[PDB]
């Protein structure tokens, strides 16, 4: 996917576009796990 | 204990109140929006006879204590019983002191603004917690889909609206809600049913017919050629247990409770089905949005989780809807806890603690500042 | 040996069953639904001496002959009883045969259809009626009403429901039943006499006991200070003639039987006054009906022929109603014959009689033909 | 009142508009007499 | 029974169809624009109860009957009701024979031609009239300006056009239309009263809203300033009695509906105000022409009556026209009238038969002769 670097390195909020660009309408998920990481 | 904090993410989803931290994955709490009494005091020796400790527990104490939603449609009538049960929250399922986590707050639109007004402030004083915050229900739901285009069909807990949303771009001027609550279906049930040949208005009377619906209740696509289905379908013709150890027999009703949200003329309403809402709404929507929605049609909400909820959805926005556009709704079966996971998601979004309501902002601007440019 | 036919307004009067024809003026039929069984057989030479010969004579035989309803609930529990009471009616009271005059049929809401399946197509074999027709009780006081706009409140025989109404047009979804039944403030004083020094339980006891209701027991608009009064008031402290020949002396209850139909904490139920129950009703009816309701706060039923009836039934609207509006509530004296009257009506409206229940129409569609597009 | 040549001249079942107008709530009743009249 | 004919000036005054005849004085004609449709049917005995009386008794019938303009956006999307619609006007109010009186006909700009064909047909086949004839309602307007010169501002009964003209002489190519009708007002007040507390959708709930509007909705000139006086002004925090009875209070509503047709944001339109459409316009128009809109700023829809309607017109004139010229809008306060009043005008003038629609005319070339140097 890549999804998970390049939203790591994703620009720090449009991990939205990456995200719901890579199909990842967990954008929403993709930070809540990251959360309960940085959360 | 702890480091800094967790927000505290508590949604009282329309037909109970519920909530976990940021970041957190599980609503930890779950349970009914209603108020209890009881009549008749027996003269009991003792105590612990608690008039209001509805929560999660009256139902324990279900009959004699009789039933309250102080946010009955969707509208706060009482905050004191809300109040205590916030702090049934905190202090018992949550247990926790709202001073030291932060929160948003679960609204839905067409709220008259002193509501949250004095939610806030007092949820502040009472709470004093680090800081709070709201936001809408629907909008939570929507991050909570993370299709930040197209619309989401909000028919929640007891809630019901269109969402029409666009990369996070929303309408309001195309949303809409519909008065239609899983309660509302419940009461055309106990309408059927009763007459039907049943006696059935008690509050927990409810409690088992709301049960039956979320159970066993569905809707079949089709209605005509479905209505004669019905006319001799044996295999629908079941009965089931009513919980007084009854088996409530069961037939056409199991599906002709909800659809009417497609007709109100079952419920009479002067209102129009879901489908169309949505479908008027994105005629609102510009020329091509429409195939936004069509990938985006959202639905949201769980007591909306009977058969074919979509299979509907989609046979008649095609019967509205041009071929041409190729058309699917959106819901996921998780609809109740995505506005909590959206939710949970926004408020535990750490690049955005400046939006929480801190007690200082409130206190200069007192409440209404949370109108301008922050909710 | 006369013109064509008249139709048979039979009015089974939630307590009675009563009738006349259409165009006719009194009910010729009036009398108890009670079925009534001795119990002793006292070896008695010869014979005459019925087991349930109850309709008017059996109170005859109260005490040793018991107390059967088949509609006991406004349920008709059984049909052979209410069959051979229908029997009674057309062949000793009626003393008539069905088979060739036609009938409307009284019936009220909530009824699961089957009941009327069998009472239709029974009605045409057992009766070879020249054809029947069924209408809702509470409709046929209704048009007893002809204020065709505006709710009626049917508390009668032993009835009740509001009817919102409009020009004829009326809402099911406002409209209501509360079970109460004079039958169940008949209940209550039992409860209270009895327990206040009496042991009154028998059939014909409770025979007494309801004459006693609509002879003398009323209600005072107020309460507290009418409790007041009552805690000395020498006038209503009457003692009534026992039929035993006992004088059953009578204070307080006389009003507080009936009056806990805004209270059914007295009756324990969890249920609302009638007023109320109006009020909601309304409140649902459109923005400016309500005006309409004021006008058209048609009472009905005998029952509730008490003191006071509409005077609470305005007062309490009032201390809900907008004083803007001007209230009026309706009941006539005669409303136990009302709903006979505007029954012989319709089935006398001549320009009517293509609804009548032909014994061919049920004969090709069985009875399940009575249910659409007719009743 | 003209109530009785209205309603005799009243368009047929809009006697229900006539009596009710007129205050005649028993066009059941006028009905009910034109009845024993016409029963 | 007299001399050749009048005339028939009817008008479908956007919201209300409308007439009188040529040469009068007052359009004996006034009415809703709206079909009417009730849902439940209580069995009522008899009849008379229409399902599509609309025209002016409906509102009668308002909440069980429903609303059907055909003309919904200025578009006549059914005919049929229309058409009824005429022969209730001709037959009830007009109670008139189309086929011996002339009339000329009430249409603003942008119709697809067939709407019109359909009409003029019919008119003549339904109606025989001696011989018909339409005209733009802008137009007719316009004459009943009589300011030849300069453009009008026509947001009418529900309508809304800038009307540059010059001694008669106007450009449709500067010339425009705004969605808005006071039905859209009425809508975004909808949308704010019920969200701020209100449960406002029924059509008929509809009806009161825009009486609203019509008796109390206002504007003040400027908004920031204004909206601080909205801060705590108490004045305008005013309830009206909602026609149930209720006192509906009334705040920063009452002139924060209209207003919006300056700023569509509120509607969320893409359009702008009607003003500097006005602007845009007469910067259209030839260099000079501007004083004479300056002396011609004839505006036109009362609906638009509401206070400072001009006020703003000129202050943002100014805001945006050069102080060297002066400006003056130009609002008869009998704008509803003054389309009627120069339609009845036109058609009355003699020296104008001409141009009335013949039956042959059409005949020889259908409908289709209507478009080319006739209309």
């Amino acid at each position: 996917e890549d999804v998970w670097e390049i939203l790591r390195q994703a620009p720090p909020s449009e991990y939205e576009r990456i995200a719901f660009q890579y199909g990842v309408t967990d954008l929403r998920g993709m930070l809540k796990r990251l959360k309960g990481m940085r959360r | 204990d702890d480091e800094e904090t967790t927000a505290l993410v508590c949604d009282n989803g329309s037909g109970l109140v519920k909530a976990g931290f940021a970041g957190d994955d599980a609503p930890r709490a779950v349970f009914p929006s209603i108020v209890g009494r009881p009549r008749h005091q027996g003269v009991m020796v003792g105590m612990g006879q608690k008039d209001s400790y509805v929560g999660d527990e009256a139902q324990s104490k279900r009959g004699i204590l009789t039933l309250k939603y102080p946010i009955e449609h969707g509208i706060i009538t009482n905050w004191d019983d809300m109040e205590k049960i916030w702090h049934h929250t905190f202090y018992n399922e949550l247990r926790v002191a709202p001073e030291e986590h932060p929160t948003l707050l679960t609204e839905a639109p067409l709220n008259p603004k002193a509501n949250r007004e004095k939610m806030t402030q007092i949820m502040f004083e009472t709470f004093n917690v680090p800081a709070m915050y709201v936001a809408i229900q629907a909008v939570l739901s929507l991050y909570a889909s993370g299709r930040t285009t197209g619309i989401v069909l909000d028919s929640g807990d007891g809630v019901t609206h269109n969402v029409p949303i666009y990369e996070g771009y929303a309408l309001p001027h195309a949303i809409m809600r519909l008065d239609l609550a899983g309660r509302d279906l419940t009461d055309y049930l106990m309408k059927i049913l009763t007459e039907r040949g049943y006696s059935f208005v008690t509050t927990a009377e409810r409690e088992i017919v709301r049960d039956i619906k979320e159970k066993l209740c569905y809707v079949a696509l089709d209605f005509e050629n479905e209505m004669a289905t019905a006319a001799s379908s044996s295999s629908l013709e079941k009965s089931y247990e009513l919980p007084d150890g009854q088996v409530i027999t069961i037939g056409n009703e199991r599906f002709r409770c909800p659809e009417t949200l497609f007709q109100p003329s079952f419920i009479g309403m002067e209102s129009a089905g879901i489908h169309e809402t949505t479908y008027n709404s994105i005629m609102k929507c510009d020329i091509d949005i429409r195939k936004d929605l069509y990938a985006n049609n959202v639905l949201s909400g769980g007591t909306t989780m009977y058969p074919g909820i979509a299979d509907r959805m989609q046979k008649e926005i095609t019967a509205l809807a041009p071929s041409t556009m190729k058309i699917k709704i959106i819901a996921p079966p998780e609809r109740k806890y995505s506005v909590w996971i959206g939710g949970s998601i926004l408020a535990s979004l750490s690049t955005f603690q400046q939006m929480w309501i801190s007690k200082q902002e409130y206190d200069e601007a007192g409440p209404s500042i949370v109108h301008r440019k922050c909710f």
